[PDB]
């Protein structure tokens, strides 16, 4: 970009919320940046929007996952717009209006009976409303193993914002009566938009592929005994077989248990054993329902890998792909939080500054997986898929020079101790408006000589935020198509009014002879020795 | 309640009333949700009647 000029949009759609939202009880946002681990902001009202363009499919395929709630808050309540729950400006209008946003998307997700990893109590409550309106219905009870709804009201019950008409909306589904419509038919809430979705997509056009998740962080307490022993293997199969009977729209069924090692959350479970287990379960379901389904409309099954060398290992995907295995997921993504760490780092990024500091999370990158999965497992490129989040991650009392933190400080981010989204720190922190890649408020961007990634920084006691940018996504897609890929994936789909997905499509190389545009704000930012923590203890 | 329909009918479903000239009942009829087919099984008493209702309005002029 020698030198040339571009110019802002004179509004960023501007509906209701955000200029109320400024003074609500607990948005403590200031531009200069603070500890307040909560703020709402929404996402219509620093929104660029959507532009179409030639959608010819063969490329690495742009997907997203999804999950429920927009306000998203540890223990949820009923009712909405009133800070416990909102809608973030997510009607589902925006993507019923651009129906050939993602060639893939990720639901999410179903419960297991005796599984307290879900959760132990209120799903279980669900579980004991089968267990007493079904028999009422001459309907049979379920054992552990099967799977079960997690919020019937939530789930089919509602109609606001899942783009359906007023009247649609039915009061009747609590916990006492609810099994009579859990099937395609009976379709309402999200599980009627999605429905509608594919439907629509078809009808001006071409297709949607729709997969599912089980399981997660938090949630992998009953895989091991799931997989360990046939007799709840044989619950859970015949579940699925159930599931795509009464809902056949879904294309995908993906356990994401976290990890074949052991992982995530002291609620999961695992035995070394599990990781050996985990491939007996899918070869088990995938004969089952090669069995119930045929091969011309077979179901997909694809795996979360981990993006961390030694677990890939233990992930024993060079078993996985002699037993059955469409895809694989690269999740290299949480290589930085703002608590964990001992020093400010970054979510990820393409290239490590050399090296992996302290032998920490920090200072990885996505280079390293692929170098070993290609040739040291032997895996397709056409099988991997990247894995991406569409948020930044904070950190406070920073210096650049020796990465130092304030060792307990949770830094501000949206939500309630989660992540800044960046319409909220373009609103704030960042220039996307006059031709230079800058801070504005007080706040700077920095790009890291080492690493190459970009942050946002400020000079106060700290405030430092690991960020994605339109010129980093604009690269990952040249990247990631030259780089062979079966896809690469969004998480989660709720979080871009068009920032950064946008730049997706331009990215990846989709085209029309627009909303806005950005050449000059494809520059990079100040050039610091963000020194690896091996180049600080140096 | 009718503008319901109006904005994704016509949104994307249908460019207008007088393409409803290209259907059969049955391929009609496939294609709805509840919030249509609970307040749709009317529809082609008057608007098949709709699609030859512009017949003669370029014809009737034939002085």
């Amino acid at each position: 970009v020698k030198p040339t000029e571009n110019i802002p949009s004179p509004i960023l759609v501007e509906d209701k919320y955000t200029e109320e939202t400024y003074s609500r009880p607990d948005v403590n946002f200031k531009e200069d940046g603070s500890q307040g681990n909560l703020s709402y902001t929404a996402t219509r009202v620093c929104a660029p929007m959507y532009n179409h363009y030639v959608g010819d499919k063969t490329k690495p395929k742009l997907s997203a996952y999804i999950t429920d709630w927009c306000q998203y808050d540890a223990r949820l309540d009923g009712g909405g717009s009133k800070e416990e729950e909102r809608g973030r400006g997510f009607d589902l209008a925006t993507l019923m209006q651009n129906p050939a946003t993602y060639d893939r998307l990720i639901f999410s997700f179903l419960g297991i009976c005796g599984d307290i990893g879900n959760k132990s109590k209120k799903v279980q409550e669900v579980w004991d409303g089968w267990n007493a309106q079904a028999p009422s219905l001459g309907l049979p009870q379920i054992g552990k193993g099967h799977i079960v709804p997690l919020d019937p009201y939530g789930d089919l019950g509602t109609a606001r914002n899942v783009g359906l008409p007023p009247e649609s909306a039915d009061t009747s589904i609590e916990s006492g009566t609810f099994l009579p419509y859990y099937q395609q038919n009976r379709a309402a809430g999200l599980l009627g938009g999605l429905r509608e979705l594919q439907k629509k997509a078809h009808a001006m056009g071409h297709k949607l592929d729709l997969a599912f998740s089980i399981g997660g962080w938090s949630l992998s307490s009953y895989f091991s005994a799931l997989a360990e022993n046939p007799d709840e293997r044989r619950v859970f199969v015949a579940s699925v077989v159930d599931f795509f009977v009464r809902f056949p729209m879904f294309s995908c069924v993906d356990i994401d248990w976290e990890y074949p090692g052991g992982g995530g959350d002291e609620g999961n479970i695992s035995s070394d054993k599990d990781g050996e287990n985990y491939v007996l379960l899918i070869k088990e379901l995938r004969s089952a329902l090669d069995s119930r389904f045929g091969y011309s409309n077979r179901k997909e099954i694809s795996i979360a890998c981990s993006g961390v060398k030694a677990k890939l290992k233990k992930s024993n995907i060079d078993q996985l792909v002699a037993n059955g295995l469409d895809n694989i997921y690269l999740m290299s993504y949480d290589f930085f939080g703002t608590i964990w760490a001992d020093y400010i780092g970054h979510h990820t990024n393409l290239y490590s500054p050399k090296d992996p500091g302290e032998q920490e999370l920090f200072d990885l990158s996505a280079e390293a997986a692929i170098d070993y999965l290609h040739n040291e497992l032997g895996i397709p490129m056409e099988k991997i898929h990247l894995g991406y989040a569409n948020y930044g991650r904070s950190a406070v009392g920073g210096d650049l020079t020796t990465r130092q933190y304030t060792k307990n400080g949770p830094a501000l981010g949206t939500m309630e101790n989660g992540a800044p989204e960046f319409f909220d720190i373009v609103k704030n922190y960042m220039d996307a408006e006059h031709s230079l890649s800058m801070g504005k408020n007080g706040f700077v961007l920095m790009t890291d000589t080492n690493a190459d990634a970009d942050f946002l920084f400020s000079e106060a006691k700290g405030h430092f935020i690991s960020l994605d940018t339109p010129r980093t996504v604009k690269q990952k897609g040249e990247y990631a198509a030259k780089n062979k890929l079966g896809g690469v994936f969004s998480w989660s789909g709720d979080q871009d009014c068009g920032l950064l997905a946008n730049a997706a499509r331009e990215g990846l190389g989709y085209v029309a002879d627009e909303t806005i545009d950005m050449g000059p704000l494809y520059n990079p930012g100040k050039e610091i020795y963000l020194k690896s923590i091996s180049e600080i203890k140096s | 309640y009718s503008q319901s329909l109006a904005d994704t009918l016509l949104g994307l479903g249908y460019r207008s009333i007088f393409d409803i000239a290209k259907v059969s009942r049955q391929r009609f009829i496939k294609r709805h949700d509840e919030s249509l087919l609970g307040n749709g099984a009317v529809i082609f008493d008057k608007a098949v009647s709709m699609a030859n209702q512009v017949l003669q309005k370029y014809r009737k002029n034939r002085l």
